[PDB]
RNA sequence: CCCUGACGGUAUCUAACCAGAAAGCCACGGCUAACUACGUGCCAGCAGCCGCGGUAAUACGUAGGUGGCAAGCGUUGUCCGGAUUUAUUGGGCGUAAAGCGAGCGCAGGCGGUUUCUUAAGUCUGAUGUGAAAGCCCCCGGCUCAACCGGGGAGGGUCAUUGG
RNA sequence: CCCGCGGUGCAUUAGCUAGUUGGUGAGGUAACGGCUCACCAAGGCCACGAUGCAUAGCCGACCUGAGAGGGUGAUCGGCCA
């Protein structure tokens, strides 16, 4: 599974945007339901663990069961910190590489691009979307039918491009130049919560 | 005590048992009951039916079978949810689960399992109670 | 004869039967769970060709191969006798 | 009866310590003088004479206080006991209170603090912790 | 007798082989004396790998081999060294 | 001695309890609170009040937290070396940690440490669990953290002579 | 030189057409994330432990909404953890459970200061061995991953010999 | 084939052995040996748990735990019956 539903509900729900600063909070505010503009009292630690960890496993589209391997592959690396590797590895999934490059607007159409085989790693096709991508691999645009109407007009408009991100906008083809940083990557939420989460699963 | 003590006579700790007993059984068809063989459920004939008083301060008259099982040892069970269909002789089948309304209960009956039959009103949490989904 | 036997060293106990002599091996060794030593004891049967060394003696012994149901060593030497 | 000298001479200078005077007399012995001199050598004591009449004895001691009279060894422990022997292996000698305390180790060239131990390569059996 | 034969370990339809020296009762995959190479039937031009060194010393024991391991102990060039230790001393 | 309270302090509540005194007829009820002051950088201070209604419970207090802080040595986010801290039945361990681990810790104890900016740390409740006498363990362990340089200092020697 | 495929016209690759065929289970009084209506009235029923139900029930049964997971989701049974609740690591015996009513003593456990010696315990070096597959570390192949392969470490209370 | 060491409950199970323990010779087996014979003697094992009763194929390994530990011996490999 992935997910459909109204994807707008779940930034009111976090509290943070999730779909690129474009106003999903611009009205309202507040949570869904009844119970909206009527907040109540306080809420607990747990809450709050919980409330951080959603808002990363929402950000990048993904399940518990993966989200949860891919917490324990980081923790292995002992160079650095443990959030910050997570939060680094999430970044380098092929979906990711998508979005940040500017092929696509948002998260779910970069997925369905690389889900409907419509790019390429070195030249080779790759399907997958949870794929790795290591640093230094130009990825491309199936340069069979690169002629396709989204893709042309999400390339014009660069809303956000990165300080780590290289890009060509003639052959089509990005790269990482090197690994981001914490200070480059949304300061905002969190990488203790999330870890501390995990400590009693 | 002293490192002497301990090494003349060790540690010896508790033991446990299950409040399920009656879930570790064994045939009772050539020769004996054999106990190694723990099960989820068994199943049973009913032999009688009816109803009971719980205890203080509770109060109601809540439902409940007597059942033998395959390994020939008795046990009361309560038959849960609103309404049901069990008369004398009819086959069910036992989980674990004990009631805090009288003693000597220790076991629920699984709906729609068996002769029993699932609740024919259940909306929101069939998957007990055996109900199947409706169109409505 | 490159290849070695075991030799060992205890006191005699027993000198009741003809040509045979229970011998005593005592060791230290330790607890599995607690620390501290205790001593083990095991005893040996050992052959004698001419019913010789006697109790309180403090002997060798070495490995030799089935003598009897129960004997499998025989005596090398008498190191220290007892008065 | 008294079956440990060791502990004896440990638990005086853990109890004049906390009553916080200055001064302290036990009967002599050589292992008693070996973790003097060790007791000596990294701070904890100020000083120590050795006077011998007739009998073994004896070992005066002198303790040693801060600028506002704070003491500057908190606690001490005896860790091989008789009755349970405690022998360490190269590799497992111990780090008492991240290195801000000493352990005291008997092997087969001295007794010697676990610094030069594991300076040394070698292990033994394990007197005291002193923080 | 001893042989030297193929030994089965990739996962349904990717195979790969272990090249060992077996006494000859038992199973294909059970017990075997020592391991000697490697052969993979993929990779095109297919993969030997092996130490020749225990090969030579094997063979000139009595060890015998199997119809494939003769093929690829011949296509490296070990066959001719037990023939030219053997009947020319 | 006094740190004295002149900085940029978030507080936070760890209990409240009804509490009563039974009196001619009926029955009386007050609040009391249980509450740590500290800023997030190795000063922290707990400090109880009771009152007639929570909000003023609360602040006497806060009043009281601040009259009382602690200096809490650390070197590099972890505490120096490992305490045992007994007061009351309340027995609690504490340990240096890993860079990055973050503060296993159970509830009382959790918000003292993170007032004090500590960041990786273990610990564990070998005792009873009421949260003041909980709260006053952990104190009494932090006091006898020792920092580096006044073991040196005592003693006779130098430092990178002793760790 | 020449000669052989059960799987099997299998995997796979190319062309056209169509958003059309493909979402459910549990929970929402405190522990523990997620609340309002109506029905019923210590009844019908619910519960892992506290405990709910006698006219305005966020605890029963439905509807609307919300939370957790998702081709699965809950329930029962079995084992380790939390449990320092058998405590070597790591607890206790005045009043909470717990000093035999007291002595005398065989076996055992533990023992003052010191010189020379020995090497049983203790410490240490070298050699042999502790299969393969597993856990772990590095590298590589299946579009990725599960999975598959190559090279290593680890694991003895082990043996022999020298300090 | 022989040997050292290691892995289970019960003392509301303390005595067990008569080819039993040792010697001389004879037969017998691939082979040493009470392995089996005739004679001679009175030995052997046990509180460091003999004997009896109950339960169980053993290991590489597998699950859980911070560790020390605790619980299992299904797929796959080794030994046994």
């Amino acid at each position: 599974s992935r997910y459909t539903g109204p994807s707008w509900k779940v930034s009111r729900r976090l509290g943070i945007s999730l779909s690129g600063t474009g106003k999903e909070l611009a009205r309202r505010p507040y949570k869904p339901g009844q119970h909206g503009p009527n907040s109540r009292g306080k809420v607990s630690e747990y809450g709050m663990q919980l409330t951080e960890k959603q808002k990363l496993r929402h950000m990048y589209g993904m399940n518990e069961r993966q989200f949860r391997t891919l917490f324990i592959k980081a923790s292995k690396i002992k160079e650095g910190k443990h959030g910050v590797n997570f939060m680094v590895l999430l970044e380098q999934r092929l979906d990711n590489v998508v979005y940040r490059l500017g092929l696509a607007t948002t998260r779910r159409q970069a997925r369905q691009l690389v889900n409907h085989g419509h790019i390429t790693v070195d030249g080779k096709r790759v399907d997958i979307p949870s794929y790795h991508v290591e640093v230094g691999q130009v990825i491309g645009v199936r340069e069979k039918s690169q002629n396709i109407s989204t893709i042309k007009e999400a390339v014009e408009a660069t809303v956000g491009r990165p300080a780590f991100v290289s890009f060509d906008t003639e052959k089509l083809e990005g790269s990482f130049t090197r690994l981001p940083e914490r200070d480059e990557l949304y300061p905002e939420i969190d990488e203790a919560l999330v870890v501390e989460y995990y400590n009693q699963k | 005590p002293t490192i002497n003590q301990l090494v003349r006579k060790p540690r010896k700790s508790k033991v446990e048992k299950s409040d399920s007993p009656a879930l570790n059984k064994g045939y009772n068809s050539f020769k004996k009951t054999q106990t190694n063989v723990n099960s989820p459920q068994k199943r049973g004939v009913c032999t009688r039916v009816g109803t009971m008083t719980p205890k203080k301060p509770n109060s109601a008259l809540r439902k409940y079978a007597r059942v033998r099982l395959s390994n020939l040892i008795e046990v009361t069970a309560y038959i849960p949810g609103i309404g049901h269909n069990l008369q004398e002789h009819s086959v069910v089948l036992l989980r674990g689960g004990r009631v805090k309304d009288l003693p000597g209960v220790r076991y629920h009956i699984v709906r729609g399992a068996l002769d029993t039959a699932g609740v024919n009103d259940r909306k929101q949490s069939r998957s007990k109670y055996g109900t199947k989904r409706p169109k409505a | 004869e490159r290849n070695q036997r075991k030799v060992y060293q205890g006191r005699v106990v027993s000198d009741k039967m003809d040509k045979t002599i229970t011998v005593v091996v005592e060791t230290k060794k330790n607890h599995p769970i607690y620390g501290k030593r205790m001593k083990y004891s095991k005893k040996y049967k050992a052959h004698d060709e001419n019913n010789t060394a006697k109790v309180g003696d403090i002997v060798k012994i070495m490995e030799t191969r089935p003598l009897s149901a129960t004997k499998r060593f025989r005596l090398l030497e008498v190191v220290e006798e007892a008065v | 009866v008294m079956t440990d000298p060791i502990a004896d001479f440990l638990t005086r200078i853990r109890n004049a310590n906390m009553v916080k005077h200055e001064t302290l007399e036990v009967p002599a012995s050589k292992i008693k003088r070996d973790i003097a001199e060790i007791l000596k050598r990294e701070g904890f004591i100020r000083d120590v004479e050795y006077i011998e009449d007739d009998k073994q004895g004896v070992i005066r001691v002198f303790l040693k206080y801060g600028k506002n009279e704070e003491r500057v060894i908190t606690n001490l422990k005896r860790i091989s006991k008789p009755g349970l022997r405690a022998y360490v292996k190269a590799d497992e000698v111990p780090k008492v209170l991240n290195g801000l305390g000493i352990a005291i180790i008997s092997t087969s060239e001295g007794v010697i603090t676990d610094k030069e131990a594991r300076a040394k390569n070698i292990g033994g059996e394990v007197i005291a912790y002193v923080w | 007798a001893v042989k030297i034969r193929l030994k089965r370990m990739g996962s349904k339809k990717s195979p790969f082989y272990r090249i060992v020296v077996a006494d000859s009762r038992s199973p294909r995959d059970g017990r075997f004396i020592e391991t000697v190479g490697t052969y993979n039937p993929l990779k095109d031009p297919a993969e030997v790998v092996l130490k020749e060194d225990l090969v030579l010393d094997w063979l000139s024991k009595g060890a015998q081999p199997s119809d494939t391991v003769r093929n690829i102990l011949s296509k490296e060039g070990v066959m001719k060294k037990h023939h030219e230790a053997k009947n020319v001393k | 001695y006094i740190d004295p309270k002149h900085l940029e302090l978030e507080d936070r509540v760890v209990a409240i309890n009804r509490v009563t005194k039974v009196v001619k007829g009926g029955r009386r009820l007050r609040f009391a609170a249980l509450v740590v002051v500290g800023d997030k950088n190795g000063h922290v201070g707990f400090g109880t009040g009771k009152a007639q209604e929570v909000p003023e419970a609360i602040r006497k207090a806060i009043e009281d937290a601040k009259k009382n802080l602690v200096e809490v040595p650390m070197v590099g986010s972890t505490i120096p070396h490992e305490v045992i801290g007994v007061f009351g039945g309340g027995r609690i361990l504490m340990k240096p940690a890993v860079e990055g681990s973050g503060v296993a810790a159970g509830g009382p104890v959790r918000a003292v440490l993170e007032l004090a900016g500590v960041a990786d740390i273990t610990s564990k409740s070998l005792g009873s669990n009421t949260p003041i006498n909980v709260v006053r363990a952990t104190v009494e362990g932090l006091k006898q953290l020792k920092r580096a340089e006044e073991v040196a200092a005592l003693r006779g020697k130098s430092v990178e002579e002793i760790i």
